[PDB]
């Protein structure tokens, strides 16, 4: 659906200027409204906790061509020199700041300790605090060629210790949505920092779905005191 | 009841039996008084509320058969005789009889069916325009009234995509006057509405009395000449 029909569909739903008692919105409400319903609906599409879907990030084949349009990759050489980390071999690589959950992630090594294994691919295992000082040494869930712990510190960073040198930073990640707005809006206005208008990036399947979770969102917003 | 029988049983009624008779009255001033009560009474008898017993046009047999003889279907003429600025860039024209006293029945004829003319009020046009669809239903159509000179011109307003073949309207036809005599007179030709020829009752035989005894009440509201009896008897005009 398009941002007009988007539009339409929200009123004819919300029986706008009807003769029962009904609801109109503002093309800035809407927008807000769809934009809530999206980025709810797929925080918990994403968690597994819709109770009518009840499917994790990729459990199903429905969850994947809803959230297909949210993931992107990223690469990375570069290392973020100062920094104090929680081990001598801490390397601190950015984030790509549009981040929202990383899905995918994994780390290339170039180093020549590892003799004709050079350039080994190498699974980011992101580990909690508790457990980094009894895995440090940890030969089995410690760094080590084929496995490297990730640990998220401020400033949208993510502290790698391994035993080798890491020489780059593959990810794949769950991206900021574009938010829906229908309208080019006055100055001053904006949902996620957009101001013009901004289709839904999701797919169909999906957009209907937002479109009733928006419509009983804003009746709960009209109908939370009466 | 022919002309001359109203005039006669209006005397009756009026100064012929009364203990203190008044003047009798002129035939010009008995036309006015019965094109009056027949004008008072059919406005009495449209609106239930106009009258005693609350009921309307099609309320009752009696309604039905009183306006009976003043029902009349004509057709509305398409005006694109003349160039005109219409309040709807999709709506067309058309041009109701001159001869129309009320409308109750109105109807369209288009390549796509039949349907049924709903006039929607100026509020209802406001609130179904600022719909996203901003059309009628399925087997009906909408009315407003436009720009309207010597004759009531009307605006069809239909689904898209449809022609307009046909524009036929049920209305109720302007009463003809009651005149007893011809007022033709050497001093002056004088007119009730526009004749001054005789004029029976064209309505049905059924609200003669009425119509003759609302005139005697008139004539009697007149003959008092106070304010109480004028306000009185003029909350009835309706």
């Amino acid at each position: 659906m398009t941002n007009k029909e988007f539009s339409d569909g929200f009123s004819t739903l919300l029986n706008s200027f009807g003769i029962t008692p009904n609801i109109t919105l503002d093309e800035y409400e809407k927008s807000t409204f769809l934009t809530n319903a999206q980025e709810q609906l797929i925080i918990d599409i994403y968690s597994g906790r819709n109770i009518i879907y009840g499917k994790s990030f990729e459990q199903t084949e429905e969850i994947r061509r809803y959230l297909s349009n949210l993931v992107e990759t990223y690469e990375t050489s570069t290392k973020v020199t100062g920094k104090l980390g929680l081990s001598k071999d801490s390397v601190f690589f950015e984030i790509p700041q549009d981040t929202w959950f990383i899905t995918y992630e994994v780390a290339f090594l170039k180093d020549s300790r590892l003799g004709c294994l050079d350039g080994i691919e190498a699974s980011v295992v992101p580990l909690p605090q508790d457990d980094l000082y009894r895995a440090k040494d940890n030969p089995f869930r410690g760094p080590s060629k084929d496995r490297v712990l990730r640990l998220d510190i401020k400033s949208d960073l993510a502290e790698l210790i391994s035993k080798y040198n890491v020489d780059k930073y593959l990810m794949r990640y769950i991206s900021q949505p574009t938010p829906i707005i229908l309208v080019d809006l006055p100055d001053g206005l904006s949902i996620n920092g957009v101001s013009t208008e901004s289709e839904c990036e999701l797919n169909p399947v999906v957009h209907r779905a937002i479109l009733e979770r928006a419509v009983q969102l804003a009746i709960i917003s009209k109908t939370q005191l009466t | 009841m022919n002309v001359n029988e109203f005039s006669n049983e209006f005397d009756v009624l009026y100064n012929n039996i009364m203990s203190n008779a008044a003047p009798g009255l002129n035939e010009y001033e008995k036309s006015v008084l019965l094109t009056k009560a027949q004008e008072e009474i059919v406005k009495n008898y449209f609106e239930p509320a106009g009258n005693k017993y609350g009921k309307g046009l099609d309320d009752s047999p009696k309604r039905q058969i009183d306006f009976s003889e003043l029902i009349k279907v004509g057709e509305g003429v398409l005006n694109t005789s003349a160039p005109t600025i219409t309040f709807d860039k999709r709506a067309k024209v058309y041009d109701l009889p001159a001869d129309l006293f009320l409308v109750i029945n109105e109807a369209v004829d288009t390549n796509a069916g039949t349907k049924q003319i709903v006039p929607i009020s100026y509020s209802d046009y406001t609130r179904l325009m600022s719909r996203p669809y901003k059309e009628p239903v399925k087997y009906q159509a909408w009315r407003i009234i436009t720009t309207s000179i010597n004759n009531i011109s009307v605006e069809l307003i239909v689904n898209s995509n449809e022609t307009i073949t046909d524009y036929k309207v049920r209305y109720i036809r302007r009463p003809a006057p009651i005149i007893t005599t011809n007022l033709s007179s050497e001093y002056g030709d004088v007119t009730i509405n526009g004749v001054s020829t005789v004029s029976e009752c064209e309505l049905n035989p059924i609200i003669h009395s009425e119509i003759l005894q609302r005139a005697v009440e008139l004539a009697k509201a007149a003959y008092q000449g106070d304010l109480q009896a004028s306000v009185e008897l003029g909350q009835r005009s309706e």
